[PDB]
């Protein structure tokens, strides 16, 4: 990986591309906590459906989705875990959600720069509550991270990134929060019709993680 | 000071007192030797404070992970083999402590562990300064026929005879019951103190 | 390894290739377990007859089918094997056998971005039943794990898939499920008719690995 | 503690005692100390617990990877030198402990194997705590021509003189017969303490 | 040497005296074994100077950094977690040390940590050379409901009543108040002695 | 990395590409302080606001600005806190900036020479107060590094260097002096019009860096 | 060595073209034993006979051949030998030999990725009585391993196996199965008529390896 | 436990007896410390059992290895050379064990070797617990002029005796003898225990 | 160095090229000992005449003789120096001259297959008499071995092996050995007549190595 006349890394771009045709997942704030919501576009009957969770745990408090090379995603994830528990042995506690995605942007970045090693091609949004507050950042194979009041990854992004660009309202309670969402999430992808079954989770301050039931979930579908 | 676990029907019962001191120098009136270690599953800390910690600190994390890793709970017996495998393991610059890990999957359970990664099951067990003198009431009075209710009491009396014996044991006892329909839940003090002073107890 | 400007690493997909040109097997779960069946197709009278095993145990709970380079699936199924050993003398029991397939995908991802090292040209299919139930598992040269309700690997996988695909009966007794599976292969690589010899395994929650005897497949055959 | 392996005939059995202890401080009354090994072949542990129970996991392991790979159960000699090169490797820094392996391939054998990777084949031997005591009505009663029910008896008797003159031992006997026929077998608890009353003897 | 935080209502007073000495050559009157650690939290330094200091660099440095980086000051039981960690973790080779951490995050804390990382958090506590003589008056007429002021004065006490039994005890005595709205503040070498002289106390 | 037959590493060459994509940020001494401000330009409404900080501080006396590769500016930044940690550790205070500026330019320029491995993209300007005096130290991917009265970096660079270069007053009072600066920011980076919600901090020697609050600045703006 | 578009490793396949261009050697299980036969082809006069040993033994009670690059033979055979004395002095007793094959083959697989290192270019068979019994086993470059009832390898491998492939008998008493064999032998790189000299060992369940002595094979010749 | 090396005209002849204890607790009647270690030589064990037999082990292979590899057998010089070597190399972690080798090459060779490495050849030598009593009858009527047949006898006695004055020693006494024209041959149980017999010696 | 598409080692081919043009040596077995020849050719009167030793001593009972490469033969005997101290001193006595050969070629065989490193451009035959009797060994920069009752080696290698293969007498006794050998030396080099100076040295069992000086060699000349 070097620097192109131009000042940009190709390895990156391509990498990029890679969790473009991922699935598309989001996330936004509301009231007092935040939602996770993905596409969980299946295939044959002969999967073992819930088996293939797409949001994932990272502690009560913490969960994460990714979009992009499924393999780098798992990896990349467990090391977020991992990572996430050191700090909880060492201070006693994970005070700050932002600093978590942070280490695990800074390895994605090592393999930005140093030669003889191929990107995580795979892009990733941690949601959950810390010790400031509701937090959601995002997250690229270049190492970039942001934090969002709302936003979405993997393949429909820029359209259900824009249908939140403006129908996005700030302090939305659950129940009209995720319909929100999952309208958006619909009108993107929604070029094939059916919306099919959405895996949604989310948190609010004062306690630990929900993850929605196929029927709850379905009664927003 | 002075931790005793015992096993019953369908749960586990867990107390210590807690006094931490130096040598005759009693320090601390307040230590905390309970604590709840995963959703059912509760650990006794007993012998040097600093190991013992930041053993319970190991054993927190590395339980929270394996159950997000393998979408269960790990098995009492296999949380015990870890923390034998791990004190074991540097047999020779131990950790010296005495650990007591009850808890509850299939059935209740209930292990004593030596600094040395000696791990043995048995229905009840006490762990130290005191150990003797509540296996004294707990040999004389134990009946695995027992009430969860009338254990809490039986494992109140049995520290409070060993506090009475032990002057490296003191403060204010408390338990934790484990069940699977509750889960683990610690009792409060008030209640705790409540039983001390009917059953005509002192401290 | 690197990513093309599609986003897509060619050697992997060409040690895919190879694993295509593989010999044909499948499995699928069943009334109250799992059963493996590979097609064990022979050459010349020389050869040791049963000595070329295509399922092989990783203990006596789990076993785990290869096809592809049979030298790196050699080495990949011993991989399995001593790290099979390693959870059970650590936590004194193979609680979630997920994971054991798990440790030997992330072995196979590593080799997916480490530079200097080709891919391991192998997929198999981890089945048998752990502390959750019967369970099984398929893993490709990328290291993408997914767990099926049945499914195959190998040459004749799109073919004997579909069959599965359409004609797979849920929680189909052992005899029968053996059968809709024999016949399943059949259909697929069966378009130079003789189904040969094939070899089954298959176990039940309860207890351990039965593997069948010659006589016993050849009543299904 | 006591354990003790016997050969006789086209069979061989092992049994222990299972009394944990701390000095004088009797702390678990029901230890175990018979482990099978493997289809055809058990191990005695005797020593200090930690050491003794990593060990027996180690064996445990190394034996079955090793069946699957050898596509044959692993001899007893064979056993006995993996553990003999394991321990005397690190005899400056050994496993405490004393093991006794007995199994059947070819033929019935037993090995009696030290901290220091000292091993040795006998027709019979003792290990623990109470060994001499056993060592002697062994010496005085055991007969090659016996029978596989004659010997789970000597053996009772054997270990039931030592419970009297040693307070290390102590508890439930209990043996494990192991033939090629049914392969490895662990007596039913009633069983056995039936046979004890029987024999006249006590515990 | 001699070192007291205590808690109550809405802050935590800390307050120590000053001679440094070699057994009984006092070569230094004036050391300093107060300071402050971050905006909102103190740390009492006892034992090996050496291994003290060095330890209240890391400390300060460390806190410092976990501010920019997480944008919010590290809580009390944080910085004792952290602190205990980095002293068990040498316990063979450990900081000759006895060090007391006090601070207010969302309520005010005080804990005791040893050589060994082991740490406790208690309402009030001491350390040093003349740790019983405090616990004395301290264990007589500390309480919960007193005012700043008041415990101000306690301290002064306390600490002067050490100064008389204890020879490694001396110099000028010197307390922090530190307090959510006014943050850590060391009180002015005056208005100290001036307590002194309105108690009747001396030195 | 390697010289052209002219004598230039081009690589060096086109990472500086992309720190001039980069957003516009500058920074003078001014008074008996010195100050930093950079142009907060923000996209959509979704964006966490405040939490897209550009001028970071290193320590409660020096703060620094970057622009470039975002993920290298992160990971470089971090490099430069625990740098400046260590200084305070050993030396027991953090006697001169200049020093704390070369630590993190020779980091950058070992990258320049040691072959397999790409140069941080970036570039970054130091600001604060030691005990010499207020100092202003700008920073290369080269690993060039400069003490400047007053300078910029980024996007609008050569416009905004040239206000300054003409209008720079010396010893201009704090107030004078953020002002000249987001004049010089404007007109630069404004070709755009709009100059949007600028970012900017000042510190003045005997004391603590203070970050303006956005009715401040929007006061000057 | 990577993989072709097809899925192949053409480093490996080159490899087996040195092997091809190898002296012709086979060998097959029989009555109660396995016997080996080696052409042993030589050219002048000055060549010290014997001292050209091709079939070498790795202890008492199993030997092997070797086709390729005859260095490459050579330490490979070596590590064979030591490989087995380790088994010896851990185990106390080489139970069985299918393992050691197993060894010295990922030995060998272990080139066939690791990156910068070229490939053994050698195929070989080892032959002896293992617990089980006579045992036959022979290995390619690629690491591949297979058990046979008889096989050759080397130059005259796909004629003299399938004369084999044909004129095989079952349980052939020694003297006769040592017949079927050189006559194999024979006809296979027989197109240049003369036999010349063949080298031959074989052991019986029971004992300890026998090398033909000169005569003796002089009379089958 | 004793053993002993004797060289004479053209063959070697090696014996030990076979009790192994521990202290007084004889504990194996038959252990073996006579081992056939080349096709022309034999070594025989005294000391440390673990290290002994892995000692042996190692010896073995490295034999076999050499033959193969050089096709011809390793010269007797040559063996205690490299064993020199090895044990020298850890003289200060050593094996505690006592070899003594002989065998036959271009002539017959008998060498005694230390722990330390240190290696020495002679006429006949005796190594172990009962060494003295065996130098004693050796050295009384050991000569080089004797018969194969008749050296087999003076062996036996020579042991006889050392069983007689050290309580270390005991059990069957067996003998190898190893020569050009038959090899390493070891005698049947029976031969010996004939001539024992016959020789009016007792065990 | 890697396998051509006909399982060559192109390098290794390069290599022997570069030992062709060296000096012609030769060595055979006779009477009770064997003997070394190389034709010592000097060019400069400036030249300090013996000191360009061709014939080399490993031991008093082993030398060897060298060509190809210069440095790489001089490095490549030192090797097989110490390693001949190495076994005298671990053993006790260089019992078979055999295994001596086999380490310093199996040295060779390496650089034949670890990347990064070229060749051994050199080729070299062992000669002295050990346990077994008078033994003769060359080897090539492939690391192939073989034992000879005579051979050659250099630049006229096949003209005077020819001319041995021819008219080798086997037990020739010395005088008349080393005669039928500088005869054949003669022949073969002497396409430019003067044999000039010959280096010869022999050895006996029994006793060392002999040396031949000036006249004794000139007396055959």
């Amino acid at each position: 990986t070097v620097f192109s006349p131009d000042g940009r890394l190709f390895q990156v771009e391509y990498a990029r591309e890679a969790v473009k045709k991922g699935s598309t997942a989001l996330g936004m704030k509301f009231a007092n906590g935040v939602l996770l919501i993905s596409d969980k576009k299946v295939r044959s009957r002969l999967i073992e459906q819930n088996s293939i969770e797409k949001i994932q745990l990272i502690d009560d408090y913490v969960a994460a989705v990714t979009s992009g090379l499924v393999a780098d995603a798992r990896v990349l994830v467990d090391f977020a875990r991992i990572s996430a528990q050191q700090e909880k042995v060492t201070y006693g506690s994970l005070v700050n959600i932002e600093n978590l995605v942070k280490r695990v942007a800074d390895q994605m970045q090592q393999y930005t720069q140093y030669g003889g090693v191929r990107p995580y091609g795979v892009s990733l949004i941690f949601a959950g509550i810390d010790q400031i507050g509701p937090r959601l950042f995002d997250c690229d194979p270049a190492g970039t991270i942001n934090e969002y009041k709302a936003t979405a990854i993997g393949s429909g992004k820029d359209a259900v990134v824009s249908f939140l660009e403006r129908e996005y309202k700030e302090n939305l309670p659950e129940k009209e929060a995720v319909t929100l969402g999952i309208k958006a999430l619909k009108s993107s992808l929604e070029e094939g019709e059916e919306l099919k079954a959405p895996e949604i989770a989310s948190i609010t301050v004062g306690n630990k993680y929900r993850i929605y039931d196929q029927e709850e979930v379905k009664k927003f579908l | 000071t002075t931790t005793v676990g015992i096993t019953l029907k369908d749960a586990v019962i867990m107390a210590t007192e807690r006094r931490v001191t130096m040598e005759n120098f009693i320090m601390h009136k307040n230590g905390k030797k309970l604590f709840q270690i995963d959703t059912y599953t509760g650990m006794t800390i007993a012998g040097l404070v600093g190991d013992a910690q930041v053993l319970v600190r190991y054993m927190k994390a590395e339980l929270e992970l394996y159950r997000l890793q393998r979408r269960v709970n790990m098995p009492i017996e296999a949380v015990a083999t870890l923390l034998s495998n791990m004190l074991n393991q540097v047999k020779y610059m131990p950790y010296m402590v005495q650990l007591l890990v009850g808890g509850i999957d299939t059935a209740p359970h209930v292990f004593s562990i030596d600094a040395a990664g000696g791990s043995v099951e048995d229905i009840y067990a006490s762990t130290g300064s005191g150990s003797p003198f509540v296996y004294g009431v707990l040999e004389s009075q134990y009946s695995e026929k027992m009430t969860v209710d009338e254990g809490v009491d039986l494992v109140i009396r049995a520290i409070s005879a060993a506090k009475q014996r032990d002057s490296a044991s003191g403060g204010m006892i408390d338990v934790a019951v484990i069940t699977r329909k509750d889960g683990y839940v610690q009792l409060p003090t008030d209640q705790i103190e409540s039983r001390i002073r009917k059953l005509g107890l002192i401290l």
